[PDB]
């Protein structure tokens, strides 16, 4: 996800390349006998050759670096000040926090830390517009799928035949039950119109549970909700002796 | 920078090297002893080791109690200041002080002759004190200044201070434990 | 000093000339067995000799198939070759109207010219060797079996024999010291004759990628 | 090379190290942000005199020849008083009048704890640290590393010595709950 | 093996093809020589040599 | 070798700000001009000079006398010697022989 | 090291000659001799140790290092270097070892047990990697050998 | 500045040598002196000023509390006289205690069998 | 029976097979006469599980009161009365107690001798040890418990302290072990202190210097390894395997074995006692509960 | 055979020195084909062996020699007007070493990465003594910079090719012909044969990577085979040469030497399931689905 | 295996049974083979067991 | 199963798996590791390339493109969990000529 969002123009959801270069890579991909390791090599090649471009040739839009701003948190560095001449984009962006600076005094000292943050709704609604012809350049088999299914909004649940009645019930059953429980409470509680901060904190907690539902080896969790016992994720039972 | 270099290894004149040196560092300008430039010969810096505080000139020895005291008596006859340590408790008992078994301290005895010091053949040194004797050993050496002083609190508002002299040596006393066990078996 | 450098100059001349012969360009046998004293006779002592010119050679031509195809050999002097020097070399080359040329560096060469050394022109290409490497001709080393280049017909017959597609053969890297020695381009083929533990020999083929 | 001591007593187990990463000596302990050049700790304890330091370490030519470098960096710094050194360590304090006394107490009570000190007269602790440096510097003359298999340095526990702790813990826990219940019940119920 | 109390597994294949295959390639009579260098392994042992 | 202030016991540095260089303190106005010379360094440090004259280097260091082997005594291993570590550290003499297909080199 | 080299050479000479002497004295129809000659069980070292002399014990191919300060056991003087103190053994198995020789002998023996324990894992890991890497190849009917590709 | 070394000074003694006779005096205290460096702190303070139901008591363990305790005690100023002053030789006379050369001291009656048990009391 | 008794003396290790370091597994000369040489389990635990020798002791914490009081008289000098330069001489020694610094001494030899003479007489607990270290110029004293001890006969001027008369008295029942301790005939040593002695293995090897003497060499070997007859006529692994195979023999368990109900119990119908027996077989009463039959 | 390994003793070719890796660790290091290895050894042949011509000195021309004893004494030269740093030379002793160093050579040597000390800052007053002048750099540097300038006798950075060391005795018994050789400890193959006066064509190395980089893949595989067969024979077991021939043929057929490691295996092999079967099993799947690859079963 | 410990055990046992004696095998001690041999020959078996 | 209290049957550990490859046998290791360990049969729909049940593709609502196939049970379990992670192996099959 972060690779692709660093290879995409936010303004117009286009790949940042010149037409001659685009044709050059298209010739490279035309070459017969494409091999998996060659796929990896050309993934690195395109990443390097496209990261050099800082403006969108199609619409002239300047886009910043996208960086993981926190554990399971991504931010876009578009609105970044520089040691060189101040960019017009940040000049117009920073001045828009006047009302917040007036209301709260902690805005002004960190008004420059405001950047373009990315979230599943924003991202998904950006990739749903992607032109099809860009997909092959992104090393996506269009028959295999499309970028919108890459961000998940619906989950399977494995059949009973792989989970015994007693692991009392298997961790998966507990994981699924707690996830749905959170889903019900968060929907009715947001329907209750509660405070912002803790609604999004519930969102983050939801995301965290989903991550742990796949992989039980993550160790970046803060102390005050860190797990106190070992549990088996999918990777745990697929890997190991 | 020169690249072509032809080195030499035939025996050179050592005196030529010594004379080159001489001409390079022995052109003395020490005559520049002007007002801002005097140095008091007593006012030099000092070495890391006290025993050899002689890095620039104008141009400790082993000892034993018997030898030091014999030297003191023989080669000189003026007065010296000695610092010495006694065992925690003296052989005596409190002089009608009405006592916990408080230790008999030097501070708790009357003036006058208290004992004798005896030096035996082979240089062994002992202190005779009443019915018992205490061993004496030269202490750890010292090299930094130690000054004996007397403080006079002549008044609650002010007093007077007079120096008495410096301390040169240390002495250490000890009980003769093996003698005690031999005198009183257990 | 001035004797070891002259020895180096004679040795590098000998090895480079051997390489020219091996690649099949025009060369005179009497110079192949040129002695160090002969080099002193034909070229003065180090202090009297000028590195950037004295050794420059262009006599070799592709007489093997076209005597009119001249080739040029250059020997810069500065420890790291600079852009201006290669610009002088390229203008001299254009004046001489040749395709390629060889360059011998003492210690290195500048990074901007490193980049330029791949894109001067499609019709012109340059090949750089280290003085340190050239001091010995690897072809004579005990651990290097004989390599031989062959014509397209030979590879045609070979691929016909085993019923192979060209991309199935074992590979050899382009940057390989021997590949550089032979100056072969990508897509050629090389025969190897490994000296057996006995009088026999094993033949194997490698492709240059 | 380096040296460490496991300063453990009835109250807590703590541990301090030394580093020769560059040739100059640094002191390193977990509750500070980073390791600190040793002369700074010495000054902070109150041995500011450079003479006093070098006499403490030793007089022989090679020992102080090798020790020399470990003070130049300090005179690049402006740490010429106990207060300055203590301020610096304060700035380097790490947590899970802070600038002044918190560092003083931390030094006095958590570094080489098994060495006792009462009135802030650190002299005993200075001597010990001086011994610690002299060991490590001289240890490079010959590679006589302290092998951890010498059975003089092993100690064996036993049934009683184990169960002492476990009863200790359980009794503390029992008392603390009685305490907790006492607080909750009387004032309101 | 060493007959000082060891244990050994036994398997019985359940097919005619696998029977034929085990007998031909894996039989003892066709494995007197090791593939490392071609030397004989199954030879007389102590107390027969004496 | 270190210098320290008699007035404050701290290390002394050397500087020039007048006709004559001086040792001086950076805490007290004690200064001691150096009118003469002293002869003890810090023993500085630069690494091993190995191959400055590698291979068949200059021929000026030829010599007449040489030792010989106790086994074969073929004509080519003339003497060399070298040093161990530092000014007050010792020297070591080795004997090495190299025709082919062996490993001989004596101490 | 020169002294070590000399001492070990001399001690080895001792064991060889003594053992040689015993085999001369040894009679035909002896059982260990018969078992040694035909190679069913034993070797001429073993019949020499049982009868003549147990050799210098070696730890890592070197004489027993000091365990205390400058000696192997307190039973020997400081910095002592005679053969007996550094692990040599002079009694045969027939005539029995003494307490100090027996201790040194055990020190050498345990190294074999430790080695066998350590061997277990690393060798298996190597083999597993290697067979994994190579398993695919096969010898075609054309006499070439080709990977899966 | 002076820093104290030990609380108890009983066991130590100062003795003056004389021909044929030795005189001993208990010490009232041993102290160690150091050059002061507070003037740098004063300069720093000057620069800084130019720039610009309670919980259980634990003050018993706080450094400034001892500083305050010491501050309670008033200062005294002392007149000084160097060793060159004959005043020093006048004061020296007090060292040689008068008395008969041979005196049977009343104290020190304990015999060695006793001495062992006083400096080593029963455990 | 041997299985249950052997287990009581087993020593574990905190290292608990974390990884290979070629460290603790090897036998070290510092175990002499504290831990059995042969009794160590085979397998991956080799050298991490150990057992005690037949004659051994463990110490406990002491007062620390009298020890420092005595030291304060024998000429130990207080550190804080002196500057730092004093540590550099070649004649002072640092005195440590429990790793805590105590003072500076000159002429260490006299302090050690007096201290050992004091301990033998009885004014310091026999489990306090004092040893000297020349290289670092320190003398150590320790009183913490948990360390290991052994009793050795004292030797003075090339004659043993103990004499035939004493053995007759002990045989007649006049005296007991504690008597030998008080009469300064035998005294406990540790690994740290026996580093500064010269043990004599037998009478004939006593010489000018030897200070102590072994009570019985055959007490090196632990309980389990006492079963082997002629253990010093065998190659070493053969001794090790028997220790780990006499734990499994089928024998008798105890006189209440018929009343016990237990998960698994093996008895032997007609056992018999050995015809070639160690002395340790007598000490641990093995021949009352035999575990084999004379073939 | 690796399982059969017993780690036998007296493998130091009969001199108890020259401790090179051998045994199961050695086989491991060849198979992994790590670009860096422990205890590398390079060897060379000059022209001739024994006594008194053209052979010995070259060894001293390339091995470790500190600046060190070449100065018999090192002492200060303060003088009221100013001070400088000087070094004496033990010329008579240098002729004993007979390395051709001299005042000018060292003067050429200095200023190499030495705080950009200018040639004017160094002067030669005689063949026996050279001196250097201090200066202020102002980057945490002052006139008292002298202390950091102490960069001349055993260790800062030096003239010549670094990463060389010393070799020791290795005698022979076959006296029927005169044969002797020079061993070199280090990790610079290229330069050591580039030295004037050495039979470069017959130099060799045990560093598999070094030979490949400098001579070519055919030279590489010949070293792999030599090393395995050599190592194996020293330990006493036997392996038919064809087995090792195939091991090296596979290891060196793609164009470069590839170790038998997870990285190497992932490089050669392609199957998703096979890779997931061996190692790093929990990472490839998401990638593979991302590329949407279709795999056969072969 | 060189267990000469067992070859001595058997002789000492044999010589012990024939007159009701129990023998000892103490470490670094025990009855010496020398004396046991004479005790066998007193009963008429060969003085070395065979 | 594994134990002796429970029923057992030994393991063909990976070393044996190589041994069987080594001889060059092919039905033997197939038999040992699939016929007599976890032999199992499933069905798949060739049009969508994913498993169904009872010859009825619940995804496609059809019974025409379905087929049956033999497969070790552990492999079937592997396909389920991977599908559970949305990693869908859309397998492709053809005639066995
Ligand atoms: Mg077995
Ligand atoms: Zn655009
Ligand atoms: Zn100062
Ligand atoms: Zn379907």
């Amino acid at each position: 996800v972060i690779g692709i969002l660093q290879m995409i123009c936010k303004t117009c959801c286009h790949i940042m390349l010149s037409q001659e270069e685009k044709k050059q890579f298209l010739d490279y991909l035309k070459r017969p006998g494409l091999t998996y390791l060659q796929k990896r090599g050309l993934k690195k090649k395109i990443s390097d050759k496209c990261r050099k471009k800082n403006i969108c040739h199609h619409c002239g839009a300047f886009n910043g670096t996208v960086k993981k701003c926190g554990l399971l948190k991504i931010i876009h560095e578009k609105y970044k000040t520089n040691k060189k001449v101040v960019d017009p984009i940040v000049s117009n962006f920073l001045q828009s926090f006047e009302t917040a600076i007036e209301h709260n005094k902690e805005v002004e000292p960190l008004l420059g830390r405001a950047q373009e943050n990315l979230n599943p709704l924003v991202v998904l609604n950006l990739f749903k517009r992607i032109p099809a012809e860009d997909v092959p350049l992104l090393l996506m088999n269009p028959e295999a799928g499309k970028p919108s299914d890459l961000i998940l909004t619906r989950l399977l649940v494995p059949p009973l035949c792989i989970r015994p009645s007693v692991v009392n019930e298997d961790d998966l059953t507990m994981k699924l039950t707690e996830i749905i429980f959170l889903n019900d409470v968060i929907k009715k509680h947001r329907i209750s119109g509660a405070k912002t901060q803790m609604i999004m904190e519930d969102w983050d907690f939801l995301q965290l549970q989903c991550a742990l539902y796949i992989n039980s080896e993550l160790s970046g969790i803060p102390l005050n909700m860190a797990p106190k016992k070992w549990t088996r994720g999918f990777v745990q039972r697929l890997k190991g002796k | 920078r020169p690249e072509v270099i032809q080195s030499h290894s035939i025996f050179e004149q050592g005196p030529a090297e010594m004379m080159k040196k001489k001409g390079n560092w022995d052109k003395t300008v020490d005559v520049s002893d002007m007002g801002p430039s005097h140095i008091i010969n007593i006012k030099k810096e000092k070495r890391e080791t006290d025993e050899e505080t002689k890095q620039i000139l104008r141009m400790l020895p082993k000892d034993v109690s018997v030898a030091e005291l014999l030297r003191e008596l023989s080669l000189t006859k003026e007065e010296e200041l000695l610092f010495l340590q006694l065992p925690d408790t003296l052989p005596g008992q409190p002089p009608t002080q009405d006592i916990a078994e408080n230790a008999c301290t030097l501070a708790d005895l009357t003036e006058g002759q208290v004992g004798k010091l005896l030096i035996r053949k082979s240089g062994r040194v002992q202190l005779l004190l009443g019915k018992v004797t205490l061993d004496v050993t030269m202490g750890t050496a010292c090299s930094f200044l130690q000054e004996l002083v007397s403080v006079g609190l002549g008044d609650s508002r002010t007093g007077e201070m007079t120096v008495l002299g410096h301390v040169k040596h240390k002495l250490v006393c000890s009980p003769d434990f093996e003698s005690l066990l031999d005198h009183k078996h257990r | 000093d001035d004797e070891e450098e002259t020895y180096r100059l004679w040795k590098i001349r000998k090895t480079i000339m051997q390489l020219c012969h091996d690649r099949g360009y025009l060369v005179t046998q009497d110079e192949l067995d040129q002695t160090l004293e002969e080099f002193k006779a034909q070229s003065g002592d180090k202090p009297s000799e000028g590195r950037p010119r004295r050794t420059d050679l262009t006599v070799l031509v592709a007489h093997n198939d076209d005597p009119t195809d001249q080739m040029f050999v250059f020997f810069p002097e500065e420890p790291k070759v600079g852009i201006k020097t290669i610009k002088v070399y390229c203008q001299r080359m254009q004046e001489e109207n040749i395709t390629r040329a060889l360059i011998v560096v003492q210690q290195g060469m500048t990074p901007s010219a490193k980049q330029s050394l791949v894109d001067m022109a499609p019709k012109y290409i340059l090949e750089q060797f280290l003085q340190q490497e050239l001091l010995i001709n690897i072809t004579e080393h005990e651990l290097v079996p004989e390599h031989v280049v062959m014509t397209k017909e030979e590879v045609t017959e070979l691929l016909a024999r085993y019923k192979l597609r060209e991309n199935q053969l074992p590979r050899i890297q382009a940057g390989d010291p021997v590949a550089r020695y032979f100056g072969i381009k990508r897509g050629q083929v090389v025969k190897i004759i490994r000296p057996s533990e006995t009088a026999g020999r094993y033949i194997t083929y490698r492709l240059v990628q | 090379v380096g040296a460490s001591v496991t300063s453990s007593t009835h109250e807590k187990k703590s541990r301090t190290n030394m580093a020769v990463k560059q040739g100059r000596f640094y002191l390193r302990h977990n509750t500070l942000s980073e390791d600190i050049p040793i002369v700074i700790i010495f000054k902070a304890m109150g041995v500011e005199s450079d003479q006093e330091i070098v006499q403490m370490i030793g007089t022989e030519e090679h020992v102080m020849a090798a020790f020399g470098p470990s003070l130049e960096e300090c005179q690049k710094a402006q740490i010429f008083t106990q207060m300055q050194a203590l301020k610096y360590i304060g700035n380097k304090v790490r947590r899970q009048k802070t600038k002044i006394e918190e560092a003083r107490e931390l030094l006095a009570s958590t570094i080489l704890t098994h060495v006792p000190v009462k009135e802030f007269n650190f002299r005993a602790k200075c001597i010990y640290t001086a011994v610690m440096v002299r060991r490590v510097i001289l240890a490079q003359g010959d590679n006589k590393v302290d092998d951890r298999d010498y059975y003089g340095n092993k100690r064996l526990e036993l049934a009683g010595q184990l169960l002492s702790l476990l009863f200790e813990d359980l009794f503390k826990k029992f008392n603390s709950e009685m305490k907790k219940i006492a607080d909750q019940v009387i004032p309101k119920q | 093996a060493d007959f000082d109390g060891d244990e050994m597994n036994l398997h019985l294949p359940q097919t005619e093809e696998a029977k034929a295959e085990a007998l031909v390639l894996m039989g003892t009579k066709a494995n007197l020589v090791t593939p490392r260098n071609g030397e004989p392994l199954i030879a007389a042992i102590q107390d027969f040599l004496t | 070798m270190l210098l320290f202030c008699p007035g404050c016991g701290n290390g002394l540095i050397v500087e020039e700000g007048q006709r004559c260089h001086r040792f001086s303190c950076n805490t007290c106005p004690y200064v001691h001009n150096i009118t003469r010379k002293v002869t003890n360094r810090k023993y500085p440090k630069l690494k091993e000079v190995d191959d400055v004259l590698g291979g068949a280097a200059a021929w000026e260091n030829v010599d007449s006398t040489a030792e010989s082997c106790p086994k074969c005594e073929h004509p080519r291993a003339y003497f060399m010697q070298l040093q161990t570590r530092s000014a007050d550290e010792p020297m070591t003499t080795f004997y090495k022989c190299c025709n082919a297909q062996c490993g001989h080199r004596w101490r | 090291e020169t002294l070590e080299a000399l001492i070990l050479k001399e001690l080895s000479v001792i064991r060889d000659h003594a053992g040689s002497a015993c085999l001369r004295e040894l009679d035909k129809s002896n059982s260990p001799l018969t078992m040694a000659l035909c190679g069913s069980k034993g070797s001429f070292i073993n019949i020499s140790q049982m009868i003549a002399c147990v050799g210098q014990q070696a730890i890592s191919g070197s004489r027993v290092p000091d365990g205390f300060e400058n000696r192997s056991l307190p039973h020997f003087e400081k910095h002592s270097k005679l053969p007996a103190a550094k692990g040599f053994v002079a009694n045969s198995f027939y005539s029995g070892l003494t307490p100090t020789e027996f201790f040194f002998h055990t020190m050498a023996g345990r190294e074999g047990l430790v080695d066998t324990a350590v061997k277990t894992a690393e060798t298996g890991y190597m083999q597993r990697r290697l067979v994994k890497s190579l398993e695919d190849l096969c010898s075609q009917y054309d006499l070439t050998v080709r990977s899966s590709t | 500045c002076s820093s104290q070394t030990t609380s108890n000074t009983s066991r130590y003694a100062a003795a003056l040598y004389r021909q044929g006779e030795l005189h001993l005096t208990p010490l009232h205290g041993i102290l160690q002196l150091r050059p002061s460096f507070s003037y740098l702190d004063k300069a720093d303070a000057k620069h800084r000023e130019r720039e610009a139901e309670q919980a259980r008591q634990r003050r018993v363990q706080s450094y400034e509390f001892l500083q305050k305790k010491h501050a309670e005690e008033p200062w005294v100023h002392l007149h000084y006289y160097g060793l060159r002053d004959s005043r020093s030789e006048h004061e020296r006379q007090y060292l040689l205690c008068p008395g008969s050369s041979g005196v049977e001291n009343t104290e020190l009656v304990k015999s060695p069998s006793e001495y062992l048990m006083m400096l080593m009391p029963p455990s | 029976y041997i299985s249950a008794l052997g287990m009581m003396t087993r020593i574990s290790s905190q290292f608990e097979k974390t990884r290979k370091v070629s460290g603790p597994r090897s036998l070290q000369p510092s175990q002499w006469g504290m831990l059995c040489p042969s009794d160590t389990p085979e397998g991956e635990a080799c050298g991490l599980v150990k057992n005690l020798a037949l004659m051994t002791h463990i110490t406990t914490d002491m007062e620390d009161g009298p020890i420092v009081k005595l030291a304060s008289n024998l000429g130990v000098e207080d550190v804080n009365l002196l500057c730092g330069e004093e540590l550099s001489y070649p004649n002072v020694f640092l005195v440590f107690l429990n790793g805590n610094i105590l003072g500076v001494i000159r002429d260490h030899k006299k302090l050690v001798n007096t201290f050992r003479l004091m301990r033998r007489a009885g004014y310091i607990n026999e489990f306090v040890s004092i040893s000297t270290n020349l290289t670092d110029r320190c003398v150590y004293i320790s009183s913490d418990g948990g360390r290991l001890c052994r009793p050795y006969i004292i030797v003075k001027k090339q004659k043993p302290a103990v004499t035939n008369k004493h053995m007759e008295e002990l045989a007649q029942g006049y005296r007991n072990f504690e008597d030998f301790l008080h009469e300064s005939l035998v005294e406990y040593l540790d690994v740290n202190e026996e580093n500064d002695c010269n043990i004599a293995l037998y009478e004939h090897t006593i010489n000018k210097d030897t200070t102590h003497l072994e009570i019985e060499p055959f007490t090196l070997l632990g309980v389990c390894a006492g079963l082997i007859p002629y253990p010093h006529h065998n190659q070493s692994p053969r001794n090790t395997y028997q220790c780990a195979m006499g734990k499994q023999a089928m024998g008798t368990i105890g006189y209440n074995q018929r009343n016990r109900i237990d998960t698994l119990m093996y008895l032997l119908a007609y056992p018999q006692k050995p015809m070639v027996k160690t002395k340790t077989i007598e000490l641990i009463e093995f021949e009352k509960l035999p575990a084999g039959q004379n073939a | 055979p690796g399982t059969q390994m017993t780690l036998k003793t007296f493998h130091f070719a009969g001199v108890a020195s020259m401790n090179i890796t051998l045994g199961v660790p050695r086989i491991k290091e060849i198979i992994n084909a790590s670009k860096a290895i422990s205890t590398p050894i390079i060897t060379a042949q000059l022209d001739k062996d024994d006594d008194a011509d053209y052979a010995r000195l070259v060894k001293g021309r390339i091995e470790k020699t500190l600046l060190g004893e070449i100065s018999e004494y090192i002492e200060e030269v303060f003088l009221p007007d100013d001070c400088f740093i000087l070094v004496k030379l033990s010329l008579e002793r240098i002729r004993l070493l007979r390395l051709e160093v001299n005042a000018e050579t060292v003067r050429y040597s200095i200023c190499t990465s030495k705080l950009r000390v200018k040639p004017g800052d160094v002067a030669v007053h005689g063949e026996a003594v050279v001196c250097v002048t201090p200066r202020e750099n102002s980057k945490s540097s002052m006139y008292y910079v002298l202390q950091f300038l102490k960069e001349d006798l055993p260790k800062v950075v030096v003239q010549g090719i670094p990463e060389v060391s010393r070799a020791v005795i290795h005698i022979d018994e076959q006296s029927g012909k005169e044969k002797y050789k020079l061993l070199v400890e280090g990790d610079n193959l290229r330069a050591v044969m580039a030295t004037h006066g050495v039979k470069g064509t017959r130099t060799t190395s045990n560093n598999t990577y070094e030979v490949e980089k400098t001579l070519g893949i055919e030279a590489a595989r010949t070293t792999i085979i030599n090393e395995i067969q050599y190592t194996m024979v020293n330990h006493g077991m036997s392996i038919d040469r064809r087995h090792v021939m195939l091991l090296s043929d596979l290891m060196t057929y793609k164009g470069e030497v590839l170790g038998i490691t997870r990285f190497g295996l992932a490089k050669m092999k392609e199957s998703v399931l096979m890779l997931a079967s061996f190692e790093k099993t929990a990472d490839h799947l998401f990638d593979a689905a991302y590329f949407g690859q279709k795999d056969s079963v072969c | 295996r060189m267990t000469v410990g067992k070859l001595i055990e058997l002789l000492a046992g044999k010589a012990g049974v024939l007159d009701g004696r129990f023998h000892y095998g103490t470490a670094f001690g025990g009855s010496k083979v020398k004396d046991v041999c004479e005790d066998l020959v007193r009963h008429g078996y060969n003085y070395l067991g065979k | 199963t594994e134990g002796r209290s429970r029923d057992g049957g030994l393991r063909l550990g990976e070393m044996e798996r190589d041994c069987l490859i080594g001889y060059g046998a092919s039905m033997l290791l197939l038999e040992r590791l699939m016929i007599s360990s976890d032999a199992f049969e499933v069905d798949v729909c060739g049009q969508c390339g994913l498993l169904g049940y009872s010859g009825w593709c619940h995804y496609c609502k059809s019974s025409c493109h379905v087929s049956s196939l033999r497969i070790p049970y552990a492999c079937k379990l592997l396909f389920q969990e991977l599908q559970s992670m949305n990693i869908i192996p859309r397998l492709k099959l053809s005639k066995y000529n």
